[PDB]
Formats: structure tokens, C-alpha cells, sequence
């Protein structure tokens, strides 16, 4: 049995940041490999493992996790980051144990006029706990009146499109991330 | 961090009339820029943020363009009160950084300035130090240049000079100098004098006083 | 209805503390990003420090280790705690709201924090002397440090009146001239007082200014 | 940044169906309802339907449950209108409108904050034609331009392709007895100016691909 | 459903004058979290509708600070404290509260602008349609105040009727005027047996009947 990866990393779409997908890996048998040999991955770095060494472990349980953010973002998916995606989006934990790989996916997720399918969450009162995330739409309340359930001033839409456009320098392309969580 | 020029340093123009103002940046911010106005004395003002989305309040006649490195703030037609500072300010990257600023400043009618000089007092000359005063009232342009004169020797690095912000009711500028010595500098010399070469003016214009007088 | 307001500037000592303070009036500091942004006199604008809505805080560089952002929550107060204050440091600084660490959509009027080794001089104020249309004055000189506030007759005569800004002169200290316009035809009669308040020092001056 | 672009529409025979587009532009469509909103020529606004974002909640009027459908491709920010059984009363232009809130009580039906330029969809057993354009020969003059005789609306004029703005009425079009439409379009110059200036209206009627160009001259 | 009653249904005012349009609804739309659920939409003439005031009172991106809304419950008002030219058009009233989404009847801003008379022009038919059989003599009444005007035609001084179409602008949005369009469809074969075609036009703006003609 051949592990699902290729349905993580050749998914069709990629879910928001702020909704990331998560899939359970369960019996099977896995490739590193084919990952650690790819022109494409910008950004692979492993954290608690050896990525050629891949091949040669097992664990119980392997997770991935997907989404889109900002090049500029990447930056904030490892263990001990601050900033509006680690604390508001997508959290890892100190003690992670597992790999990081991005990609750019200008040609898939961005298009003239913007994208806008893609969100963050700009407005949270409280960081995330790790792999603790919140799939809610109530407004935000930015000052001492009740919002009562409308936008408004002081009174705002959580989520913010990202409205990927195709001109921008490499930093506020999109990146298609994948985290696999060893455990 | 990326460096915001902007362009041109001070601009002069006419109620009325339209303004365009430049932020060129040192590399890539793709349309995360805002534009603030900021009149002495006060606070920055929000205008546009996103390159081109007014904020809270802001009328029509500001429009911002722009994309990448190269932005554009447009007042359409200037009122009054759109006479100010205008700084726009990047957070695509690195720390927030804002622009070195743009003067919008009314332009009028050439006005001369009346010039006045003022002998230090007896209070100050006990105290040891005489200041010499050449007042320019109510002028435009702002470019004016004034020139000491002691005993008819023109002076040179002993005056500091002042200029107010344009006057809201008539737009002008004033101006004062400030000549400065000893006691002892100060008593051995005869006729002060102020020369003051202005636009407005056919040729320069002195204003002098003798101090044994 | 919606404000912020700052306070706790004024002189200190180089390598001295001093803790700004901003109160929010409509808007809750701890559901914000709030941030604090200064400005030297004459010059630009610069980004100092950020505090997240929740929680994560930012330095510019030249500040980091020097000054810590916070919050009190019983008193919806933005603060800043600034030790080892150096020259550089002499600034106007604006608490902000700022919208999602992108920009600053409101800002409160600012607080002056003047960081030299001069101590707290009060001015001494000449008249300048009147020699149709008469020019008349009063030089404010040897001060440190701004603000310094002139009016004339007590704020009963405004018409025609320049103050200059204040230009640091090579001694280290402050000097300004203020002047008014008045007919020729009252000098004799009506009386000329500048009033001259410089509240760092605690110091007030009236002077008579006559020919 | 934000636009709303309605396509689709145009003449349906009576008991027919039709599919309207909405393509959305500028602004997170994802996150927003949608609305239809209808306007019968010479009359006001009626509601016809909503639908929550990504789809799960609509609603409709009255005069349109059983035969309208609304929805939405939140993949390629698309908002669809599925008219069966269309009838004389749904001859309207149909235009979608953005929800302005997006707040639990903002409401899916609610505030509209920006609205498409519209499609119009006329429900008759007539036939397509293209018009006829005819000369208005002429200090200050008038001439113009008659557009005569076409099937369906609408029809649009512009003059010297757009550098003549100034002065020009172009009326709406009547109904005459044929069942087919008539307009004209008029200007006024100063007549000085009728020697040596010249002047061609550009009459366009996309429903039958007629584009015609008129140069109208003192006879 | 809820039931929107706009008033008036054409509101005449002068222009810089402030004006008022009522709107009362069948049931209260007060909300529970103390907002009331009324918009006020414009549509300019040959434009699409747009927002003006949303929840009663406030002012959507935009409009500026002479559109006002007040109001409660069931009785609202939406307030134009400087009419100008700009701001003719219809404004509709609508209940945001429940399902069958309902407008009011829409209120005409008429602007009572100063009486101006009709530039008038006749245009005969082109020999293009002549060749074609038919025959359209056009007249047009330009710029005038108010919209009210009579036009006749006269064939060799003989009254028509019943082959006249005609057809009015909207307000123009800069100067407040209406132009008119009569077209006189004749047959070819009737047309070149009369040769004087007058037009003739009563408008309140001017102090005699103004007649023009040609003759074929």
C-alpha cells in the first residue's frame, strides 16, 4: 500500500491558511524519496528527523497538512515563530517533530486581477494553540460597543483575501505548503 | 528595509489646480501603501491605504495609483485645505517605513516684505551679548535672501535665520534674522544694517539704525 | 468619541528612563494592534514598536533592548517602557491603532520626550523696540527646552502676529522671536505686553514693549 | 476594484429558459452573499433571490419559486441565475448585487452595496432584426442620426467614436405598430461650424451584430 | 410581506433647497440588536441602482454628508439638506429585515429648476428611407423647463394625429433640461403629395406658439 501522498502534494485546490486540510496517514507504506529528489521544493527543512533518512523510520501515526500563504510567510511555519500566520493561522509546537516543504504555485493560485479565494485570519484576541485551529466567521470587536452581529467601524470581518496577483515580487507570491507531522 | 523616495521634494501650485504626487520604492511592495497627510503642529492623517482604497471620511478628489515600485497620490481639485504634508508608507516587508515627505504648499501672487530692525535692548546688552533682529513681514515667494551689514562691511556665519509656515488668510511667509555678538563686538561698531533682496522688491531694500544713537 | 491620548514626555537625562502612556477612550487596547510611531522635529516618520492583538510584540532595530510596548487592561492603556534614552531618541511619539500591522488609521496628538544633558532653563525675554504700519516684538532667549508659548496682551491682540520656531543656537539652548503689526498711530497710547509662559521650567515673564 | 459582470440574456421565447452569469471581480466573492435584483422597463425594483456564500442557503420571491434558480461557483467566482418556464412578466434587466455585511445579522437578503450594470432579457415570440440608420440633414445647429425599425434593445450610439460628448440626447427608443423599435440621436454644434467639420454617428446593436457607420451632412 | 409606502411619488424641488422623502412601513423594522433595517437606494437615470443610507442612517461608501437618514420603527425619512443638479433621479426605499426582500414605490427627485423654452429643429426624411417607401419627419424640442410641452404637426396647415410618435430624455443630470422627439411617419406615396411640413410647439417658456417648417 502505497501511502496517499500524491493526493496531498497533486491536490487540485489547496485549502485556506486559516482552513487548513489535515490528512491521517494509517498503514501503508511511504516514499521519501521521490520528495527529497524535486527541483520544485524551495523550502524543505526537517525538524527531529533526517530527510534522506526518511526512507529507513517508522511511526505510528504520519499527518499533512496543506494550505497557501506568502513566500514571505513560509518563514513562520516552524517551531518558535511569531506573526500573523503562526499566531493567528497555523500553529506548530516547539517540540515538532516532522518536515517542511513549500513550493511556488504562482501558476495555480494567483491570476490577473487577483485571486481571492485565499484568506488568512487578520483579527484573533488570543494566539493559537498548536495544531489548534478555528474555523469561525464572527466579527470582531475592536472596540467597547457590541458589534451585535454587523461590519462595521470597529466591527470587522475576521478574514482577509490574500488577492494573489501575478505581477508582485517572489515574496507576496503564493506558496502551496505541505507539513508532515511524525509521531 | 526598502527605502521610500518620494517627489517632488515641495510643490507650489494654486487652489484649484491638480496635484500629483510621486513614492518611488527600492524594490518591490506590490499595492501595500498608504498615504498620509500631516499639517503642522498635528497628527498624520490616513487617506488611502492599499495603494488605492480611501479610507474613513476621505473625500473624492484624493485617488491613489500605483503598483510594485511606482505609486502615485492625485488630489484632483485643490481646495484650501488640502495645503500640507503628505507621506506615503510601505508595509509589504522589513520594519514599516514611510517617505521623506512632500510639501504642497498654495502658490499666489509675488508680495514684497516690509523690513523692520530691532537694536537690542539695554536688558540684553547688561547681560553681555547683543542680538541684532531684521524682520521680513508678509512675503512671496518664500526664497529671500537677507544680508548683514556692519559699518558697511557685509557680514558672514554670526546670523541665524526663521521662517513661519504660509499665513492661512493671505499665504504668505515672514521671516527674522538674528545677528549675534559680544558686548565688546557689538560696542565697537557703528551703523547696523539689514539688506534684503526679494522678488517683489526693484532692487534690494536696507534698513539700518546707528547704535550711538 | 473614539481618541487616544498620550502623556509622560518631557527631559531626561541621557541613559535615563521615562514610561510613555496612551489612553484609549472608545477602543479596547487588547482586542488591537496598537503601535507607537515617532517623529524628530523637522523630519520624517518612524516605526518604533508594535504590540499584537494577541500579544506578540515588534522592535525597530535601533530601539530593541532599549524599549518594551505593554498594555494595561483594567485602564485600556497603551505603554512604553524607554531606558537608556540617547540624543537620537529626542522625538514626538504618536501612539497609534494600527489595522492588522499594516497601517495606522488613527493616531493620538503625540508627546514631546527631549533627552539632553541641559537642564531646565527658563528664558530670558527683551523688548524688541517699535522704531502707518509699526513691527514690534519680543525676543525669547536662552531656553531650554521647548515648548515655549508666547501671546500678546493675554491673548487679546492675535491679529498680525508671527511666532518663529525656535532654532538651537550654538550654546545648546533655545531662542525665538515673536512679533505683532500695529498702526503707528497707537504706539504712544496703548500698551504692549508679550506673555511668555515656558511650563518645562515652571516660568512665566510679562514685558511692556514700547519705543 | 470591485465589478460584477452580468452575461447571458437576450430574446427567450415565451415557456423557454435562459442561464444569466454574474462574474465577479475584485473582492473576496467567497466571503459575501448574492443577490438578483430585477427592473421591468418603465418601472421599479423587485427582489428575486439570494444566496449565502458558498452556496447551502437561498431564497427567492414569490413570483419565481418552482422556476428560477439561483447559484454559485465559488470556484471560478461565478453567480448563476437558472430562469424555466419564462414568462412576458420576467422581461426585465436582471442585475446581481453584492451583500454589503457579512455579519451573522448583515442577512443574505439584506443591504446591496454594489450592483452590476445589468443584462437585459426579453421573453417574446418576435424576431431578431437589425436597424436602419437614416441621416437628419441640417448660429448654433442641430442634426442626428434615426435608428429605425430593430429587434430586441438595446441599441447604443456614440458620435465621432467618442469625441463628441458634448450636446448629444439620444432618446429612448418607442415601440412602433411593426412591433419593432425606433430611436434617434441628436447633437447640437454651432452652425459655423457645419462647413468644414464633420460628423458620423456609430450605431451598434449587438443582438444581430450590426455596426453601422453614418456620416450626416447638409444636404 | 412587509409593505414600503414612499412619499411623494414625485418630489419638485429647487435646486440648493432641502428636500424630504417619507417612507412608512407595515411592520416595525427594529431589530433586536437596536439597529432599524432600512435602506435607501438611487438610481441616476441610465444608470444601476446604488446605496445610499443602509440600517436607517448611516452613509455608504461615498455619499456624501448632505444625504441623511433618520427615523424609527416605522416611520423613516431620508433628507437631501443641498439638492443639486447631480442628485436627480429615483430613490426607492427597501426593507432589509425579512425574506421577500420589498421596495418602496421609488420616489422621482425632480429638480424645480427656472423655465426655459425649447430650441426647435424639423428634420425631413433622407432620401435613403425615401427609396425604401416610407417617410419619417422628425421634430425636436431641445433644453426646455418644465417637461410639459405640446407639439403638432401640420401637413399643407392641416392638423395630424394618430402617426406621431414621440419620446422624452430624462433630466439632465448638469442643467435640469428635457429634450423631445416627435417623428410623423408618413408613406412615401403621401409624403410627395404635400409639400410645407410644420411643427409646431407650445411650451410654457415662450410667449407665442413657435412654428418650423420646410417645404419639400
Amino acid at each position: 500500500n502505497l501511502c496517499p501522498f500524491g493526493e496531498v502534494f497533486n491536490a487540485t485546490r489547496f485549502a485556506s491558511v486559516y482552513a487548513w486540510n489535515r490528512k491521517r496517514i494509517s498503514n501503508c507504506v511511504a516514499d521519501y524519496s521521490v520528495l527529497y529528489n524535486s527541483a520544485s521544493f524551495s523550502t524543505f527543512k526537517c525538524y527531529g528527523v533526517s530527510p534522506t533518512k526518511l526512507n529507513d523510520l517508522c511511526f505510528t501515526n504520519v499527518y499533512a497538512d496543506s494550505f497557501v500563504i506568502r513566500g514571505d510567510e513560509v518563514r513562520q511555519i516552524a517551531p518558535g515563530q511569531t506573526g500573523k500566520i503562526a499566531d493567528y493561522n497555523y500553529k506548530l509546537p516547539d517540540d515538532f517533530t516532522g518536515c517542511v516543504i513549500a513550493w511556488n504555485s504562482n501558476n495555480l493560485d494567483s491570476k490577473v486581477g487577483g485571486n481571492y479565494n485565499y484568506l488568512y485570519r487578520l483579527f484573533r484576541k488570543s494566539n493559537l494553540k498548536p495544531f489548534e485551529r478555528d474555523i469561525s466567521t464572527e466579527i470582531y470587536q475592536a472596540g467597547s460597543t457590541p458589534c451585535n452581529g454587523v461590519e462595521g467601524f470597529n466591527c470587522y470581518f475576521p478574514l482577509q483575501s490574500y488577492g494573489f496577483q501575478p505581477t508582485n515580487g517572489v515574496g507576496y507570491q503564493p506558496y502551496r505548503v505541505v507539513v508532515l507531522s511524525f509521531e | 528595509e526598502i527605502v521610500l523616495t518620494q517627489s517632488p521634494g515641495t510643490l507650489s501650485l494654486s487652489p484649484g489646480e491638480r496635484a500629483t504626487l510621486s513614492c518611488r520604492a527600492s524594490q518591490g511592495v506590490s499595492s501595500f501603501l498608504a498615504w498620509y497627510q500631516q499639517k503642522p503642529g498635528q497628527a498624520p492623517r490616513l487617506l488611502i491605504h492599499g495603494a488605492s482604497s480611501r479610507a474613513t471620511g476621505i473625500p473624492d478628489r484624493f485617488s491613489g495609483s500605483g503598483s510594485g515600485t511606482d505609486f502615485t497620490l492625485t488630489i484632483t481639485r485643490l481646495e484650501p485645505e488640502d495645503f500640507a504634508v503628505y507621506y506615503c508608507q510601505q508595509y509589504g516587508s522589513s520594519p514599516r517605513t514611510f517617505g521623506q515627505g512632500t510639501k504642497v504648499e498654495i502658490k499666489r501672487t509675488v508680495a514684497a516684505p516690509s523690513v523692520f530692525i530691532f537694536p537690542p535692548s539695554d536688558e540684553q546688552l547688561k547681560s553681555g551679548t547683543a542680538s541684532v533682529v531684521c524682520l521680513l513681514n508678509n512675503f512671496y515667494p518664500r526664497e529671500a535672501k537677507v544680508q548683514w551689514k556692519v559699518d558697511n562691511a557685509l557680514q558672514s556665519g554670526n546670523s541665524q535665520e526663521s521662517v513661519t509656515e504660509q499665513d492661512s488668510k493671505d499665504s504668505t511667509y515672514s521671516l527674522s534674522s538674528t545677528l549675534t555678538l559680544s558686548k565688546a563686538d557689538y560696542e565697537k561698531h557703528k551703523v547696523y544694517a539689514c539688506e534684503v533682496t526679494h522678488q517683489g522688491l526693484s532692487s534690494p531694500v536696507t534698513k539700518s539704525f546707528n547704535r550711538g544713537e | 468619541e473614539v481618541q487616544l491620548v498620550e502623556s509622560g514626555g518631557g527631559l531626561i537625562q541621557p541613559g535615563g528612563s521615562l514610561r510613555l502612556s496612551c489612553a484609549a477612550s472608545e477602543f479596547i487596547v487588547s482586542r488591537n494592534y496598537m503601535s507607537w510611531v515617532r517623529q524628530a522635529p523637522g523630519k520624517g516618520l518612524e516605526w518604533v514598536s508594535v504590540i499584537y492583538s494577541g500579544g506578540s510584540t515588534y522592535y525597530a532595530d535601533s530601539v530593541k533592548g532599549r524599549f518594551t510596548i505593554s498594555r494595561d487592561n483594567s485602564k485600556n492603556t497603551l505603554n512604553l517602557q524607554m531606558n537608556s534614552l540617547r540624543a537620537e531618541d529626542t522625538a514626538v511619539y504618536y501612539c497609534a491603532r494600527d489595522y492588522g500591522d499594516y497601517y495606522f488609521d488613527y493616531w493620538g496628538q503625540g508627546t514631546l520626550v527631549t533627552v539632553s544633558s541641559a537642564s531646565t532653563k527658563g528664558p530670558s525675554v527683551f523688548p524688541l523696540a517699535p522704531s502707518g504700519t509699526a513691527a514690534l516684538g519680543c525676543l525669547v532667549k536662552d531656553y531650554f527646552p521647548e515648548p515655549v508659548t508666547v501671546s500678546w496682551n493675554s491673548g487679546a491682540l492675535t491679529s498680525g502676529v508671527h511666532t518663529f520656531p525656535a532654532v538651537l543656537q550654538s550654546s545648546g539652548l533655545y531662542s525665538l522671536s515673536s512679533v505683532v503689526t500695529v498702526p503707528s498711530s497707537s504706539l504712544g497710547t496703548q500698551t504692549y505686553i508679550c506673555n511668555v509662559n515656558h511650563k518645562p521650567s515652571n516660568t512665566k515673564v510679562d514685558k511692556k514693549v514700547e519705543p
